[PDB]
């Protein structure tokens, strides 16, 4: 098992998934005016994550570095897309497309969480195989409560 | 300030301008 106490990437991924889960929990009752803050808090935890990953990359071999950068780029694309579904939903607050728009917000935010986990995995592999990891379900639990 | 951090700051700058 992996020791997560000092592990800023793991902790930042957990915070990301928690912000996505807060978006989901607030969405149904939120007025359109309140959509910006909950997507921004997701993006803020992505900024922290990418920050802690960046700090790590120069210690990894070029192989791992490239593939980790692939995962980060995807996360950014995921946020860009959540921002797009957020705007659609705002513009449809007073139409009968509001519910569908919000469903598509949730899909986009869920996709982001899933890929945050996938970044965690590629980081762990890169550490493991570069003798950088430290040995000794919660992440998946958050994803499960979200999957509902 | 890699490409990912720069691309992300770009996305975040948009959200902040529409609150």
């Amino acid at each position: 098992n992996l020791d997560r106490t000092d592990d800023l990437v793991y902790l930042n991924v957990m915070e990301l998934v928690r912000a996505v889960l807060e978006l989901k929990n607030e969405l149904s009752q939120l007025p359109p005016e309140g959509y910006v803050v909950v997507v921004k808090n997701v993006g803020l935890t992505l900024r922290k994550l990418i920050g802690s990953v960046d700090d790590l990359l120069p210690s990894l071999p070029s192989s791992s570095r490239t593939e980790i950068e692939g995962t980060q780029k995807l996360l950014n694309k995921d946020l860009a897309e959540l921002i797009n579904k957020m705007r659609l939903a705002q513009q449809n607050a007073v139409t009968s497309l509001s519910e569908e728009a919000k469903r598509q917000m949730l899909t986009a935010s869920h996709t982001l969480a899933v890929d945050a986990k996938n970044l965690l995995d590629a980081v762990d592999q890169a550490k493991v195989l570069a003798n950088l990891a430290h040995g000794g379900e919660e992440l998946d639990a958050l994803l499960e409560e979200l999957e509902r | 300030k890699t490409s990912a951090a720069a691309q992300l700051d770009e996305l975040m700058a948009h959200l902040t301008e529409m609150q």
